[PDB]
């Protein structure tokens, strides 16, 4: 529905971007560091912005 | 400032640097350090030599943590004796 | 080389349009250190407030900016009437 | 000898000058071209065609390149128009407050000392409509200052980069640095480069 | 070059 | 059913004053408010000494409200000449120092 | 419908709408009200408009113009901007527009949120980004391609 | 003009402070009652404040009739405004600061340069005492005269949450505060109070003296303490709900600290660097006038 | 009526806001001198004309 053409620079980089797959579930999704040993931390204050 | 080891044989890399502010005045010291709140791995003495703010920032939170143990191993060997 | 002419010439003439009828305002004291214009505004108790000195901006008159670099044309590439060897 | 036509009314003329100033903006320029139109008809400066900016052989000397780059660089073409209505703007008044035309000069070289000198004759030749820029000149000129006497620089920024007037005459100075703007010009600041006290 | 007064602009920034 | 009316029987009847059932237009529909000094929009005051009810606050509908809007004058989004000015020498920059 | 005063020929609404609009309650207007000069310029800015308009819409509307006014980011802000994508100490000037010309703030929270999410879902926009930054120094004509 | 009374403007009907709640025009007190604490372990003493500067920032010559009052309330509690010390109007109190200025205080809160047919205004003296100080307001931003952004959190903390033991000991946990919400309580809060017309609780703060003034401090501690409130929910940590069986309890933790927190959120109003500038600024003058 | 060109009165020019027509309404309006701070003073026969 919301579909609108973008600024032609804009169409290039989501051509390039490739098809919007969007596998990822998003349902509460935050933004976290993960330690390298794979456990993801909780937001800390004094690191993460 | 980058700081060197006390040893001169080690030339390896610098636990953290020194970072000295402009200050003067005691209010923009506060303002300095409420600034300073935000950013990463940064230390601070009580009171600073020639009267000049500086801060310490780290390059990894290891060399923070050493620098942080020889300084209480400081202040305790000063509070000893005071 | 050029200094007699600004000196015993240009001054006359600064000394003359220093009379001319619409040059109503005091522009300068003479004294960088201490000097202010003095400010007028039209203002009535009904809310109108027109300062006559206001400060809005390069505009289209052309007059706003100075290109100060206009002294080098005059210490260089610019003849006088006292230099040179006679002009009336 | 009586000329029978009415008293050229001071007070009048000075009120409606006022209003106009207020009101109509063209009026400055109107004003200028009177007096521009009057330094032309003095024939007090012309433009002659060959530049005199180099003494000879320094032009085309390769060590002079920078210097000859910079004089350049700041040296505008004559021309009368600009001239004259430099000269003839001297003594116009002036309604919309003057902006000196910004100077982008970090002071590097040598050869920056043009710039200063720019002003300086600016200041000769030109007394008060440099008075009307002096503040935006002080924002160039400190760059130079911090640049080639840091020190004295420090220390005159110390004191602060502008300054008052209180009613004994005395000055006041703000003991803080501040970039001047021409907003100031209207104010009871002044630059403080040329407070002229030591 | 020529005397100009007025800002004598070049760039354009967008929004 | 009728969830949505504003008002009915908009005519004159002979033998009463008005038709039965006839509604009027609610006092919300028509109080233009103010905006509050936040932008909100607020409903008149009831009585002096009172604010405003925010119209929001409330579910009645509002029909008169005071939109600030900017004039001919303001304009946003308009492309904005500068002049740039480029470093004289680019072996002179300062790279380094914060 | 505050406008049917003395106006529609239905009696009884006449009546009504005026025994509301003659309440201490309520009272219609239409704009223009509100009106703001700028400092300066001494010129009109932002103006009130008593509208015929739901109260929600109007709501909305009070909303963006508030974000852009509110903001006190003119257009000369702008500049800090193009110092970051210019060589180190080139200078802009002008034009001292002032309040004249307000926009909004650059969101660098919502931007940066979703860059992050940009990345984790189109990994390939590394490769604009890089392709950005690769024109940037083809443009800086820092190294050429020679025959020898 | 008008005149003050033998109490401040705010005894007049006309400057009275209410929030909406609960369907009525509630009186900041009697919101303040819904509010309840939980201490936790940390503590909160309060330092001296420091004297504000003695230097009253230069008006620059502004032709316009500046809106000083919305300025400052937008800047304190405002849900959207930012970089609140770039234009630097609020020096323009200092205009109204000189003994007969021509400058009069609108109750609009406008500093017109001139007096103005039709537009009531504050009894100049009064506005002179309030400009005297307030104007101050007008060296947040600049460098030498900034006020600490973390220690006098403490003391609001302590005119919000202190109970009359607390606050005469000086010390207080650092109370987490909650109470009874409706939906967007903390924003509609926020916008209740930018309307309202501080300028009349600053300037009977700052002319009224002695008995008057005591009397003055009694009857607006509310007031204040709702101005403080909205302040500290904008330098709240974190602003939580917690579902209690068929209601929902608004929870701000912590008060009397201040996070320094700019990312905004949408439980509350939010502090560009520039506002915790201004508001520490504005918490030291109205402080330092709330202790004498 | 009078033959005279009003023409951008009341009318700030600049270069690049543009025109901007400012109220011509100055009913009983006086020339006064004002304090640096932008505020009028009462008419001085010492200073002003």
């Amino acid at each position: 529905i919301t579909d609108v053409d973008s600024t032609d620079y804009g169409k290039l980089t989501l051509r390039f971007l490739g098809t919007l797959t969007r596998s990822l579930k998003m349902q509460n999704a935050q933004i976290r560091r993960i330690r390298p040993d794979g456990t993801v931390l909780r937001y800390d204050d004094q690191i993460d912005i | 400032i980058p700081i060197t080891n006390s040893n001169i044989f080690d030339d390896s890399s610098t636990p953290y640097n020194v970072r000295i502010w402009h200050a003067p005045t005691m209010t923009e010291v506060n303002h300095i350090l409420a600034l300073m709140r935000k950013s990463t791995l940064v230390s601070t003495h009580s009171s600073w030599h020639w009267n000049v703010l500086h801060t310490f920032h780290y390059r990894s939170e290891s060399d923070m943590i050493d620098h942080f143990a020889a300084k209480i191993l400081e202040d305790w060997r000063q509070k000893e004796k005071l | 080389n050029i200094a007699v002419a600004h000196t015993d010439h240009l001054s006359v003439v600064y000394a003359t349009m220093s009379n001319f009828m619409l040059n109503f305002t005091n522009n300068f004291s003479g004294n960088h250190a201490t000097f202010k214009p003095d400010q007028y505004v039209i203002t009535s108790p009904e809310g109108s407030y027109k300062p006559i000195i206001e400060r809005q901006g390069e505009t289209v008159d052309g007059l706003t900016i100075i290109d100060t670099s206009i002294v080098w044309p005059i210490l260089c590439q610019c003849t006088y009437p006292l230099v040179r060897i006679m002009e009336e | 000898a009586l000329r029978p036509e009415l008293a050229f009314d001071h007070d009048h003329i000075i009120r409606c000058l006022m209003l106009a100033a207020a009101n109509y903006p063209r009026l400055e320029g109107i004003i200028v071209q009177i007096n521009t139109g009057y330094v032309a008809s003095a024939n007090v400066i012309r433009p002659v065609s060959e530049k005199r900016y180099f003494p000879e052989n320094l032009e085309q000397n390769q060590s002079a390149a920078r210097l000859v780059s910079a004089v350049k660089a700041r040296a505008s073409e004559a021309d009368i128009s600009s001239i004259h209505l430099a000269i003839a703007r001297e003594v116009s008044p002036m309604f919309n407050v003057h902006e000196l035309k910004k100077i982008a000069e970090s002071f590097e070289d040598p050869s920056s000392i043009v710039v200063v000198l720019e002003f300086i004759l600016f200041a000769l030749f030109f007394p008060t409509e440099f008075n009307r820029i002096k503040g935006d000149i002080q924002n160039v000129l400190l760059l130079f200052f911090s640049r080639w006497y840091p020190v004295e620089y420090g220390i005159f920024v110390q004191r602060g980069a502008t300054y008052t007037i209180n009613a004994a005459g005395e000055f006041e100075f703000s003991g803080r640095n501040e970039k001047w703007d021409q907003a100031l010009y209207l104010s009871e600041h002044f630059p403080a480069l040329f407070s002229d006290v030591p | 070059k020529v005397i100009f007064n007025g800002l004598d602009v070049n760039t354009e920034v967008q929004p | 059913i009728s969830v949505a009316r504003s008002m009915r029987a908009i005519v004159n009847h002979n033998e009463v004053d008005r038709p039965r059932g006839a509604v009027a237009p609610s006092s919300y529909e028509m109080d233009t408010g103010t905006l509050s000094r936040n932008g909100d929009l607020l409903y008149s005051p009831v009585a002096n000494g009172q604010v405003g009810i925010p119209k929001l606050e409330v579910d009645h509908i509002s029909f008169s409200n005071v939109v600030s809007m900017m004039t001919a004058n303001i304009r946003t989004g308009d492309d904005m000449a500068v002049e740039r000015v480029n470093p004289d020498d680019v072996r002179a920059i300062n790279i380094r120092n914060a | 419908p505050a406008l049917l005063r003395d106006f529609t020929q239905v009696n009884w609404l006449n009546r009504d709408i005026t025994n509301m609009l003659q309440q201490a309650g309520t009272k219609y207007g239409l704009g223009l009200t509100e009106t703001r000069l700028d400092y300066v310029r001494l010129v009109k800015t932002i103006v009130g408009h008593a509208l015929n308009i739901d109260h929600f819409a109007a709501s909305v509307l009070n909303i963006n113009l508030r974000a852009l006014m509110e903001a006190n980011v003119t257009a000369d802000d702008r500049i800090k901007a193009l110092q970051a994508h210019s060589m180190i100490s080139t200078q802009f000037h002008g034009p001292n527009q002032g309040a004249l010309r307000p926009e909004l703030a650059f969101d660098h929270d919502h931007i940066i949120r979703c860059l992050m999410l940009a990345a984790a879902n189109y990994p390939r926009l590394e490769g604009i980004i890089v392709q950005i930054n690769t024109g940037y120094v083809a443009s800086a004509n820092v190294i050429r391609p020679v025959s020898e | 003009m008008l005149q003050q009374p033998t109490g401040g403007y705010t005894t007049l009907e006309q400057f009275a402070f209410t929030i909406r709640n609960d369907g009525t025009n509630a009186t900041p007190t009697q919101f303040l009652q819904l509010l309840s604490y939980e201490a936790t372990e940390n503590e909160l003493v309060k330092k001296t404040i420091p004297t504000p500067e003695t230097h009253l920032p230069s008006a620059r010559n502004v032709p316009g009739n500046v809106y000083i009052e919305d300025a400052i309330t937008q800047a304190l509690f405002g849900i959207s405004a930012q970089n609140v010390n770039a234009h630097g109007y609020f020096s323009r109190l200092s205009a109204l600061a000189l003994p007969n200025t021509s400058a009069r205080l609108g109750l609009d809160g406008v500093i017109y340069n001139s007096e103005t047919i039709n537009i009531p205004f504050y009894d100049p003296a009064a506005v002179a005492n309030f400009a005297a100080t307030y104007a101050k307001l007008g060296n947040a931003s600049t460098p030498r005269y900034r006020a600490d952004m973390i220690d006098i959190y403490a003391h609001v903390g302590l005119e919000l949450a202190g109970t009359d033991a607390e606050r005469a000991a000086g010390v207080m946990p650092v109370k987490r505060a909650k109470f009874d919400s409706w939906e967007g309580s903390l924003i509609s809060l926020s916008r209740d109070v930018v309307n309202w017309k501080i300028l009349a609780f600053l300037i009977d703060l700052c002319s009224l003296e002695g008995e008057a003034l005591r009397a003055f401090k009694t009857r607006n501690r509310d007031v204040f303490r709702m101005m403080l409130f909205i302040m500290s929910t904008a330098v709240a940590a974190n602003v939580v709900n917690r579902k209690v069986t068929k209601r929902v309890d608004r929870v701000l933790e912590y008060i009397g600290v201040n996070s320094m927190r700019t990312a905004g959120r949408t439980a509350t109003i939010t502090y560009d660097l520039s506002r915790h500038e201004f508001a520490a600024k504005f918490l030291q003058l109205t402080f330092t006038r709330w202790n004498a």
